[PDB]
């Protein structure tokens, strides 16, 4: 009986800890996935804006090439 | 000088436990300060059974007060007979048990139980010849039920050759605090069947019905319920507290009342039924006591004795009366209803008489019956249990404390075995 009593309380401890654990891991995983996704969304936005700058340089380059001719 | 160590666990346990000590302290002429002021030597002849002597001839209850919260125990210390208790015997936690058997038996109570066993040991060591232990508790809560049965199991480990006795209050929806009471009760009974020698089944269903139907109390309080309990407890311990031939100690009682080890759940009865402050003026005649003590309406367990058979009976008459008339009336009951007493246990009804009556009465009679009809009580609890357990309702409160559903299944099965064992001897013939 005494051994079973010990087995019950240490099972309660084990389950409380496993809950805390999985909660901690679930959260850290979520906050990391969100961080990577938001940065990728911003990175793509700038990537498109920087291609507008490159395009603008080609426009001004094309004008300079048309001028003297 | 055969000592009994008293333990009261939980709200219910300490509430009735306190009332118990109030009543018998008055019967033994002991005042709230522990000083004797009686007018009879019969009051002190067996005072050592429940009391310890100190210097100045102070009488101290051999009582240990246990709870997982300080609520009720603070009320006891501030009660009328609060001072009488040994201050160091107040053993309490702070967390409470939340009506959860698992909390009392496996987690919260496990943390406190060793402290209690230290006080038990200090009391037991002082004993000239310890008889055993009596516990007061409810089976519907968490502390008295869960931790109470934990204490019983531990006490049996340290004192396996001593008698374990309990006053166990059974839960009822008529006075229910919680819906998980059938769980706590089923788990507790499982413990009591294994680890007690004598259990007085005090059914809150019965106490309520008595208060309502008989005493005409429209709105019964716990005080009205405990007036009935304290009166019953005083009665069943009369043979232990005063000089007598019959059932004078816990073991001899067990040998007389318990034909089979598992069937030790007693159905108590009391007469006359009174309410507090009623103060009735006409004493009952010995015939009146005898008819009422055996009446179903006077049973403290909601079971019809006519639905079963009596294995054993103990009757205790208190007050100045004709021992001749008592014997005649007791013989009259058995001979007029011989069918309700098992024929394969000859002369299974034993009677005692004590000259000292309980306060407020000239005449009174206490009944203790080991009837197979007690199965009705366990059936009732089993029905309430299965109704929830078939859907695993409210189990999360218990699994959260480490318990497995198997432990519930085992507890249920053992109680259903107890019920069938009672039915076995209810049909048995010679
Ligand atoms: N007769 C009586 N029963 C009580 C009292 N207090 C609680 N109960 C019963 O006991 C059960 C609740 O248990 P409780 O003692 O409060 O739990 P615990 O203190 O944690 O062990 C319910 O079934 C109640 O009917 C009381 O003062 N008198
Ligand atoms: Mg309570």
């Amino acid at each position: 009986k005494r051994e079973h009593e010990r087995e019950v309380i240490q099972k309660a401890i084990e389950e409380n800890n496993n809950f805390i654990k999985m909660a901690k891991e679930k959260l850290a995983q979520k906050m990391e996935s969100n961080k990577e996704n938001r940065e990728a969304h911003l990175a793509a936005m700038l990537e498109r804006l920087q291609e507008k700058d490159k395009h603008a340089e080609e426009v001004r380059k094309n004008k300079e090439l048309k001028e003297e001719a | 000088m055969r000592e009994i160590v008293h333990i009261q666990a939980g709200q219910c346990g300490n509430q009735i436990g306190a009332k118990f000590w109030e009543v018998i302290s008055d019967e033994h002429g002991i005042d709230p300060t522990g000083s004797y002021h009686g007018d009879s030597d019969l009051q002190l002849e067996r005072i050592n059974v429940y009391y310890n002597e100190a210097t100045g001839n102070k009488y101290v209850p051999r009582a240990i007060l246990v709870d997982l919260e300080p609520g009720t125990m603070d009320s006891v210390r501030s009660g009328p007979f609060g001072q009488i208790f040994r201050p160091d015997n107040f053993v309490f936690g702070q967390s409470g048990a939340g009506n959860n058997w698992a909390k009392g038996h496996y987690t919260e109570g496990a943390e406190l139980v060793d402290s209690v066993l230290d006080v038990v040991r200090k009391e037991s060591e002082s004993c000239d010849c310890l008889q055993g232990f009596q516990l007061t508790h409810s089976l519907g809560g968490g502390t008295g039920s869960g931790m109470g049965t934990l204490l019983i199991s531990k006490i049996r480990e340290e004192y396996p050759d001593r008698i374990m006795n309990t006053f166990s209050v059974m839960p009822s929806p008529k006075v229910s605090d919680t819906v998980v009471e059938p769980y706590n009760a089923t788990l507790s009974v499982h413990q009591l069947v294994e680890n007690t020698d004598e259990t007085y089944c005090i059914d809150n269903e019965a106490l309520y019905d008595i208060c309502f139907r008989t005493l005409k109390l429209t709105t019964p309080t716990y005080g009205d319920l405990n007036h009935l309990v304290s009166a019953t407890m005083s009665g069943v311990t009369t043979c232990l507290r005063f000089p007598g031939q019959l059932n004078a100690d816990l073991r001899k009682l067990a040998v007389n009342m318990v034909p089979f080890p598992r069937l030790h759940f007693f159905m108590p009865g009391f007469a006359p039924l009174t309410s507090r402050g009623s103060q009735q003026y006409r004493a009952l005649t010995v015939p009146e006591l005898t008819q009422q003590m055996f009446d179903s309406k006077n049973m403290m367990a909601a079971c019809d004795p006519r639905h079963g058979r009596y294995l054993t009976v103990a009757a205790i008459f208190r007050g100045r009366m004709s021992m001749k008339e008592v014997d005649e009336q007791m013989l009259n009951v058995q001979n007029k209803n011989s069918s309700y007493f098992v024929e394969w246990i000859p002369n299974n009804v034993k009677t005692a008489v004590c000259d000292i009556p309980p306060r407020g009465l000239k005449m009174s009679a206490t009944f203790i019956g080991n009837s197979t009809a007690i199965q009705e009580l366990f059936k009732r609890i089993s029905e309430q249990f299965t109704a929830m357990f078939r859907r695993k309702a409210f189990l999360h409160w218990y699994t959260g404390e480490g318990m497995d559903e198997m432990e519930f299944t085992e507890a249920e099965s053992n109680m259903n075995d107890l019920v069938s064992e009672y039915q076995q001897y209810q049909d048995a013939t010679a």
